[PDB]
RNA sequence: GAGAACAGAAAUCUCCAGUAGAACAAAAGGGUAAAAGCCCCCUUGAUUUUGAUUUUCAGUGUGAAUACAAACCAUGAAAGU
RNA sequence: GGUUGCGGCCAUAUCUACCAGAAAGCACCGUUUCCCGUCCGAUCAACUGUAGUUAAGCUGGUAAGAGCCUGACCGAGUAGUGUAGUGGGUGACCAUACGCGAAACUCAGGUGCUGCAAUCU
């Protein structure tokens, strides 16, 4: 075991005295300090004294009427969020904090026997992390009790690879891929197939999308978007499990298809090209994006969060009619559409040419910043719960930090010694768990561009994670065949 | 077979030597008090406590042999004997030992307003958690016999040393205070041995 | 409320000890016995004492760690640890040195010629004319082969074998006393 | 007024001691065995005597515990081989008692001779309700006076049942 | 004999009675203490007839402390009103106090250095046998999911099989949700029915069945989830009642004056 | 000490005593207790690599032993050892 | 005040012989399908609280029971020991102080308290 160089005599000493007393007595500002909203309000030039943080805060609420905190951020150089009263016109950035706090995690829960093959993928249950679904090579798919981690209702029907499983808005359908050319719905209470499996894809499953529920028709279920190696894409009617509309502009393999909130599909394929398609024009496509020299991988977009979440929260509250559910999934998805003061949504798309570009499909067909410096190709991208990041992951072992509201590169997240697959985002925004190629999981806080702790003890490459929507619970499932439970 | 071998090695000598072991032995004239004040002390020193089985006739200043010979025994480096006179009430000595040969003694008599543990303020305490010190009074720095008591009671109380410490284990703090400022001429000063919890 | 402490004499710490010491003067009368409020001035001064002496813990570096539980000796990244310097007080040590000194007759005449110290490889050799290793050493060492195998061709010669392993022992125990005996 | 003293058998010992550790130390362990229907257990050795050949460790005793009525179903049989006519001795102080036979073959078994004849030490273990308290590992007590057994009366319950009798003292 | 009695030397009380063991509760007690000084809590579960006691113990010189309990008999107040003493009722006893430990603590719904620094403890099972599936590991495994990590490898688990070094999680379940005891009651269904009025009368008197017992064992880790607010009993006749009755019967030692005054009368 | 066919003064079993005139590596303070004793399950280690003494003849920014320290290892549910 | 759990002091807590215990809880007890281990479901593991018993455990009361413990000018500031001086004694020793400083014995008293959580007419 290499050790750290120990200290020397000389630093022996100097730590002996005493120093670094934080009296602080007065530290009077030198230059006055206004508030400014970090979107797009100025609102001023104070000179108070040595004012505390929880002072800052009911000083933003008096102002806004509310005395809702906000995060205080100094000039955007500093960057630095009496904290920066140190360094001494000062401008002080504050954004809404949505107030919630996902206890870091640090320590598994057991390793639960299963499948008798490497898992595939996974998913929580939108209104509650008690259950939530695994996919692995095994054709069976089991829906796991999160609280006292057993199996419970496996799926059973599939007799190829579980490639990918996910779970509707509402909670009520579980809709899993697999490597046959079929997909199946089946009841997350019961394990019972919704009728005969949907079929008509010529290839395998590569991803799925679920309609958002805001833009369902009140009362009404959901439709279900999936993407095939083919190179179409089906819109599948849950209640009638028939296509209505097929699209196969894609010449080459779909990577994966976003459903974003404005009503329109965004997907990514192996023809280098990005399509824009519209439900509501019969499904049909309005613009074509050609930016990346090599194929695109994992379309991702901001709102991607708030539609999978759709009329629900961290706290897991229900709501108790359709209309209620529809105006609580609205209010979600402008809380974050809005944040611009105006309604727009953000796409990143992620490709193998070792570059990402930032999209506004709606707004204009070219891309509004160009994200480059990753050495390997980008596996993965997740767009912040807010908007404010975008964190993609690369064969290079290292996972990168960008700003979502311009693209720019913000920091990276070093520490990684093999590829990393995927990442998956916390609710709070406040940490990042992430998963490579390597025996161990990690986790990152974005607060401190640091690593937040270390989480070894799977058995070999682990392929897949997920945060639950409150998160409490962490889940995972790697080539060992054993799918691990993490917590605070 | 070889199991004392693992004891004696760990009772042999080393470059960073073992926490000292307290060794309380009950004197011949040992009272009720005195016995429950030794044992509320001790309480403080565990894991380290150790208490003599039955007592001991012991006569340090006369001869020093049985203490010598109880710390080879023991393996204690720390000894504390209780006396009892018509004189030298609740006499407390203090025994050091360097490789079982006594290093220093001093008497120390408990006044009789001492308090023990179940009329204080019924609060509870962490076992086994390194307490603070905190000397009052400039003799302990200059005069020798406070110099030795400071030294005495700082390896007696200190407990394992460490370069790495939790916030958590700061929980009471030891303080020992002079009675006052003295010259020559003046008997010492009684030293006020004081307990607090931390909030 | 207040936190701050000011005294005529600046506190001397011992973070190595958790240790502090005040040399301010302290009043004869009010920490007399028979004062009632003898108890109130002390517990005030132990309580600054107390106070500065957790700034200046405070004040000192924390390690902090990004691995699990893991080893249980190491600690949890949750966990912030004060980097307590080394002790500056000096107490006496319990026992003497251990650092004795003896060559054992042996050094001397390896350091007089070229003998280096042997690699000390490990217990296990080929045993030729057998597919199995069995350490010279440790577990049905090949010493004890003589004794176990059937032909002793040129009394019992496996008694003499044992006769003269037990002469060596006892040679090498009796070195090791001549050497204690120095 | 005696509510939850009433005297009950607490386990049936049978033993067969033999002078050597071979084939009839084996035929005995067999013969417990499908008399009892339990696989017995073999009984060391303390010290070599000398006096009569014994060694030490020569595994010289095998015996078996029965329980339940299983136990009573060969007490019972053990009895009207001795024709149900113990004596005032075969009692232990604590209540305890047992007597020994031959010709097994007499209590049912067949001869079987390729098994041959043998002998057992019947030896009965009396105690009443509680007894649980001198063996369970937490908590272990004594018992009281009032509640011990003894040699009167296991000599009284027995004379409660089988008819037997307390042939002169 | 006088002379062995005056050698004898008594153990201590607390070890005379069969409850307690220092052998193990030294270790417990004094750590290694040579590592990081921090303050290690004790998790001590304990399985009397008819109950189950768990409590979480610190150290003192004055002896332990409790911060948190929880008993089986409040049981019912989630809607178990069977098997108290089962190894569903262990694990939901366990459940139980983990969580409301958990809730006091402040994890859920000298705080400095952060973070919050969750609560690690250590189980102990005293005198009770270590055998793989003993309610007592249920109980751990209930506190497990309840939030409180205490250390602990599966190897003592139900399902846990020697032939094979994996944990059957469907066993796991069964015993967790009382599926044994459901599988003995449908056994018994078709067996001698004299039993079955007597063993599970209490199930029959409240109309409980296979499925049932399952469903009721969810809805009281629902309810353990969501009221652990730990409400007492109201302590109908308080405490100087209960002084006064036991008082009445209590007999009371004979004075020295008594004593003499005996024993003139006794010569 | 109370009892058991051979079986007695010494064979093995059941019960009540045993401060320990158990075997404890130790003499020995007189110590060791739901053990440092007895019965049973798993287990290699002369593992490497950093630092201060020793040696030399491509003085080997390492080739080795010694001491310390850190990883690793055995066990248990765990504390811990 | 009784009681269960975890403990501190570790015989005023122990040992022998006698007697009671309203309610609750310990305790015995009932069962071997499951987890579990034994020659034996005796121990232990699990189920049952249902068919009972306060017989036993445990708590409490008694013996001028055995031991044990405490305060003491009772021994006692005594014995013992130590250091000093042409004080007497040729010296050794005798008388004094001058600092430590006992114990047997004896007088009188006693035969469990107490820390935290929970429960009971």
């Amino acid at each position: 075991s290499t050790l750290i160089p120990p200290p020397s005599k000389k630093q022996k000493k100097e730590a002996q005295l005493p120093r670094e007393v934080a009296i602080i007595p007065k530290d009077l500002p030198n230059v006055s300090i206004k508030f400014q909203a970090l979107d797009t309000g100025d609102n001023a030039l104070r000179v108070p004294g040595a004012i505390s943080e929880k002072q800052l805060e009911e000083l933003l609420n008096q102002l806004n009427g509310t005395s809702v905190p906000y995060t205080f951020s100094c000039t955007i150089k500093a960057s630095d969020p009496y904290s920066s009263l140190i360094k001494p016109q000062i401008t002080l950035l504050y954004t809404p904090r949505a107030v919630f706090k996902v206890k870091p995690v640090t320590r598994s829960s057991s390793a639960i026997a299963g499948h008798g093959s490497t898992i595939l993928c996974s998913a929580f249950a939108p209104h509650t992390s008690s259950r939530m679904v695994t996919g692995a090579g095994d054709n069976t798919a089991r829906i796991w009790d999160c609280d006292t981690q057993t199996p419970m209702h496996t799926l059973k029907g599939h007799y190829n690879w579980v490639l990918c499983v996910s779970w509707s808005p509402d909670g009520e359908v579980i809709a899993t891929g697999s490597m046959d050319n079929t997909i199946r719905l089946w009841d997350p209470k019961s394990g019972q197939c919704l009728g005969d499996a949907l079929r008509g894809h010529s290839k395998w499953i590569t991803s799925l999308s679920w309609e958002p529920i805001h833009l369902v028709k009140p009362g009404s279920k959901p439709r279900l978007a999936s993407s095939s190696k083919d190179g179409t894409i089906k819109i599948w009617d849950t209640v009638s499990r028939v296509c209505q509309y097929t699209m196969s502009g894609h010449t080459n393999s779909v990577s994966c298809v976003k459903w974003g909130g404005q009503g329109l599909l965004y997907s990514g394929s192996h023809d280098r090209t990005v399509r824009v398609w519209d439900i509501n024009s019969q499904g049909r496509c309005i613009n074509i994006l050609k930016s990346h020299a090599h194929w695109v991988n994992h379309l991702s977009l901001s709102t991607d969060y708030a539609l999978r979440i759709g009329a629900f929260d961290h706290t897991g509250k229900k709501p108790s009619t359709p209309e209620e559910a529809q105006k609580k999934a609205l209010e979600n998805y402008e809380k974050i559409c809005k944040k611009n003061g105006n309604s727009e949504e953000m796409m990143v798309t992620a490709s193998d040419d070792y570059t990402m570009f930032l999209w506004n499909p709606l707004k204009s067909t070219k891309p509004i910043a160009r994200m480059t410096g990753h050495q390997k190709l980008v596996n993965h991208v997740a767009f912040s719960p807010d908007g404010r990041y975008i964190v993609s992951a690369s064969f290079d072992n290292s996972i990168k930090l960008w700003d979502g509201r311009d693209g720019k590169f913000i920091s990276t997240f070093r520490g990684h010694v093999a590829s990393v697959y995927q990442v998956a985002w916390s609710s709070d925004c406040r940490l990042l768990v992430s998963c490579s190629k390597d025996t161990t999981l990690k986790v990152w806080d974005v607060r401190t561009r640091k690593l937040s702790v270390d989480l070894p003890g799977h058995k070999d490459e682990v392929y897949t994670v997920d945060w639950s929507v409150d998160g409490k619970r962490v889940c995972s499932g790697g080539k060992d065949k054993m799918v691990r439970l993490w917590t605070h | 077979n070889a199991r004392a071998k693992r004891a004696l090695v760990k009772r042999e000598a080393k470059l960073v030597e073992n926490v000292k072991q307290a060794l309380f032995i009950p004197g011949q004239s040992c009272n009720k008090n005195l016995h429950d004040i030794m044992v509320d002390l001790s309480a403080l020193k565990k894991p380290d406590m150790k208490r003599f089985n039955r007592k001991n006739d012991i006569h340090p200043f006369e001869d020093m042999s049985p203490l010598e010979f109880f710390s080879e025994k023991n393996d204690c480096s720390l000894m504390v004997l209780m006396t009892s006179s018509k004189k030298r009430k609740n006499n407390m000595t203090f025994i050091r030992t360097f490789g079982y040969k006594i290093y220093d003694m001093i008497e120390l008599m408990v006044a009789d307003n001492f308090k023990l543990l179940s009329d204080f303020k019924k609060l509870t305490f962490t076992v086994g958690l390194k307490p603070m010190f905190t000397f009052q009074g400039a003799a302990f720095d200059t005069h020798p016999v406070y110099k030795q008591i400071k030294s005495l009671f700082l390896d007696f109380f200190r407990g394992e040393s460490t370069d790495l410490q939790d916030v958590a284990g700061l929980q009471h703090v030891i303080s020992m205070t002079i009675q006052g400022d003295f010259q020559d001429g003046e008997p010492l000063p009684n030293v006020l041995f004081r307990v607090y919890k931390l909030k | 409320l207040p936190v701050t402490v000011e005294k005529p004499i600046p506190v001397v710490y011992d973070l190595g000890n958790l240790a502090a010491f005040d040399s301010n003067v302290l009043d004869k009368n009010d920490l007399d016995s028979s004062n009632a409020r003898r108890e109130e001035k002390i517990k005030s001064l132990t309580r600054d004492n107390v106070q500065l002496l957790i700034n200046q813990l405070l004040s000192l570096p924390m390690k902090t760690t990004t691995e699990s539980v893991g080893g249980t000796g190491g600690q949890s990244s949750v966990m912030t640890l004060l980097q307590l310097p080394d002790p500056t007080t000096d107490l006496p040590r319990e026992k003497p040195l251990p650092k004795a000194k003896a060559m054992t007759k042996w050094e001397k005449f390896a350091a007089k010629k070229g003998i280096k110290p042997k690699e000390r490889a490990g217990k296990m050799i080929y045993d030729e004319a057998s597919g199995e290793w069995v350490p010279k050493w440790g577990y049905k060492g090949a010493n004890k082969k003589l004794d176990d195998q059937w032909l002793v061709e040129v009394i019992d010669p496996r008694t003499l074998n044992r006769a003269e392993r037990k002469r060596l022992v006892k040679k090498n125990e009796k070195q090791q006393r001549r050497n204690m005996k120095n | 007024q005696n509510p939850m003293r009433d005297l009950k058998i607490e386990k049936l010992v049978l033993n067969i001691s033999v002078g050597e550790s071979g084939d009839r130390l084996t035929r005995a362990s067999k013969v417990l065995e499908q008399l009892s229907g339990q696989t017995p257990v073999q009984s060391k050795a303390r010290y070599t005597v000398r006096t009569f050949g014994i060694r030490r460790n020569e595994k010289i005793a095998v015996h078996v515990t029965v329980r339940g009525p299983k136990a009573e179903e060969i007490l019972e049989r053990g009895l009207k081989v001795k024709e149900y006519q113990l004596r005032d001795r075969n009692f232990s102080a604590t209540g305890n008692f047992g007597f020994g036979i031959d010709e097994h073959i007499d209590l049912g078994i067949k001869y079987d001779p390729s098994i041959g004849i043998f002998g057992m030490d019947f030896y009965v273990v009396m105690n009443r309700p509680g007894a649980r308290v001198t063996r369970r590992k937490r908590c272990k007590g004594t018992v009281g006076n009032s509640h011990k057994t003894t040699k009167e009366d296991t000599v009284s319950w027995f004379k409660q049942k089988y008819d037997a009798d307390v042939l002169d003292k | 004999s006088s002379a062995y009695s005056s050698r004898f030397q008594t153990p201590f009380r607390r070890r005379r009675e069969g409850k307690t063991d220092y052998y193990q509760r030294k270790r417990l007690v004094t750590q290694h203490k040579a590592k990081y000084n921090t303050p290690k809590y004790r998790l001590v579960v304990r399985f009397t007839n008819k109950d189950i006691i768990c409590q979480i113990i610190s150290s003192t010189i004055t002896g332990d402390v409790v911060l948190a309990a929880a008993y089986s008999h409040e049981l019912p107040r989630y809607g178990i009103t069977h098997g108290l003493t089962n190894w569903a009722a262990a694990y939901a006893t366990g459940l139980l106090i983990a969580r409301r430990t958990l809730q006091k603590l402040g994890l859920d719904e000298e705080a400095v250095e952060d973070g919050p620094r969750p609560f690690k403890v250590f189980l102990d099972i005293g005198l009770q046998r270590t055998t793989t599936g003993a309610r007592v590991f249920g109980a751990l495994k209930g506190a497990s999911d309840g939030g409180l990590y205490v250390p602990h490898s599966e190897n003592r688990f139900p399902g846990w099989d020697f032939e094979t070094e994996e944990i059957d999680p469907e066993l796991l379940r069964s015993y967790i949700f009382g599926g044994h005891v459901s599988q003995y009651m449908e056994e018994l269904a078709d067996d001698d029915e004299e039993r079955f009025s007597e063993l599970f009368k209490g199930y029959l008197a409240d109309d409980i069945d296979a499925d049932s017992l399952e469903d009721i064992y969810t809805s009281a880790h629902e309810a353990i989830r969501a009221d652990p607010a730990f409400k007492p009993t109201e302590k109908k006749f308080t405490k100087e009642q209960y002084a006064a009755e036991s008082k009445k019967y209590r007999q009371t030692k004979l004075s020295k004056e008594e004593r003499a005054a005996r024993v003139a009368a006794k010569i």
